[PDB]
């Protein structure tokens, strides 16, 4: 019924920006929760950033104040992560996931992507 | 984004004499309870300075107001002169009284 | 609390327009041959949250 | 009484004297893509006062994440719009109330 | 705390008759007021009927009188509304409301159950 798919994946050297967007497609609104997950192998998932529609409860993880910023788009029911200043540790595999942030009762990410990479390295993917 | 407007008939100009050092005591009573923010005041006419005289004053009710806000810090307004076209010290700023 | 502008040249500007505390009410005298005194305003934090 | 209404809403004192009304509105408040144009305040730090108002948007801290600002977690809007979807059982639908 | 549960809806000719029951449970009681409420589609709720523990003031509104019947039983905390004659605009969703009304006071509707639609057509639902 819903499809997530994303978009802005690649390479860059440590110290550079990218951009991950991804769309939804197939959800009734309402409350929608779009969140930006990382995977580094060898390990879970880890927090990257999330946002609400026009809530704006958004969440940045600890260690990466300032690195990224969320953004959205609602009439093209999409998600936007900037990221600058890419650091050696960022490398990772990159997902956005859909669910709904209900203030009373709690978040649930019901729907996952496909996803896209990030290489920061000296000589590229 | 406001609730309340309200306007009445003044009270607080009712000025006696001329010129006395301070002539007319005004009393207010605010009290903010339930919602309801009760002002009280009464006028005395009395000449000296640096007053508060020893007298006994009933003050009585002016106005009840329906607000229903928390009220916990307050400031009074002043009328200033406007210091850059009176005679005394005009350059830029601001001369007051003596109330 | 004062207005009083008049000084003898070597400290003028006495006033006082302080935020003061309300607590459970207040009780406000005035003593003034003109009409400097003008109102008030009560609040809890004065600027555009409440 | 107590409930998020009567804490955070909207208090009537202990010695209340007066008339409570209420009827069903579904009719002029609930429509088929959503009302959400009603809004109700969800968290905050301390009960009301009876009879008093509260329209503030400040983001409520409900964890232990210092939140100053839109960033954050456990960090919500104080405010909640009512789902007022007009296939609500009666127990959800809009109900119109003046004391 | 407490749960209203309605049953005994459906459809049947215009002419025919029924019987909803909603069941009570939760309350100490005292001064119960259990009651009918119609909801007509496109409009809000209307009064149909009410009726205390044993009290007997009994309510109906003005185009309901002789078709509907209110029964009770405080042995089994349930009440029961008997439909004769159904013409047809008493198709619609009926909910059944509990609260407490006094004599001194006034009455509050504090509680109000799943409900149930009936429908007076001639084929049916």
């Amino acid at each position: 019924q819903v499809q997530l798919v994303e978009s802005g994946g690649g390479s860059v050297q440590p110290g550079g920006s990218l951009r991950l967007s991804c769309v939804v497609s197939g959800y009734t609104s309402s409350s929608r929760y779009m969140g930006w997950f990382r995977q580094v192998p060898g390990k879970g998932l880890e927090w990257v950033s999330g946002i609400k529609r026009d809530g704006t409860n958004t969440y940045y993880a600890d260690s990466v104040k300032g690195r990224f910023t969320i953004s959205q788009d609602n009439a093209k029911n999409t998600v936007y992560l900037q990221m600058n200043s890419l650091k050696p540790e960022d490398t990772a595999m990159y997902y956005c996931a859909a669910g709904s942030w209900y203030n009373q009762w709690g978040y649930s990410m019901d729907y996952w992507g496909k996803g896209t990479q990030v290489t920061v390295s000296s000589s590229g993917q | 984004n406001c609730t309340f407007e309200y306007v009445s008939q003044p009270f607080l100009m009712d000025l006696e004499g001329k010129q006395g050092n301070f002539k007319n005591l005004r009393e207010f009573v605010f009290k903010n309870i339930d919602g309801y923010f009760k002002i009280y005041s009464k006028h005395t006419p009395i000449n000296l300075v640096r007053d508060l005289p020893q007298g006994f004053s009933a003050l009585e009710p002016l106005v009840d107001l329906p607000i229903g806000i928390n009220i916990t810090r307050f400031q009074t307004l002043l009328a200033l002169h406007r210091s850059y076209l009176t005679p005394g010290d005009s350059s830029s700023g601001w001369t007051a009284g003596a109330a | 609390f004062h207005a009083i502008h008049v000084s003898g040249t070597n400290g003028t500007k006495r006033f006082d327009n302080p935020v003061l505390p309300f607590n459970d009410g207040v009780y406000f005298a005035s003593t003034e041959k003109s009409n400097i005194i003008r109102g008030w305003i009560f609040g809890t934090t004065l600027d555009s949250k409440t | 009484q107590t409930g998020k209404i009567a804490d955070y809403n909207y208090k009537l004192p202990d010695d209340f004297t007066g008339c409570v009304i209420a009827w069903n509105s579904n009719n002029l408040d609930s429509k088929v893509g959503g009302n959400y144009n009603y809004l109700y305040r969800l968290f905050r730090k301390s009960n009301l006062k009876p009879f008093e108002r509260d329209i503030s948007t400040e983001i409520y801290q409900a964890g232990s994440t210092p939140c100053n600002g839109v960033e954050g977690f456990n960090c919500y809007f104080p405010l909640q719009s009512y789902g007022f979807q007009p296939t609500n059982g009666v127990g959800y639908q809009p109900y119109r109330v003046v004391v």
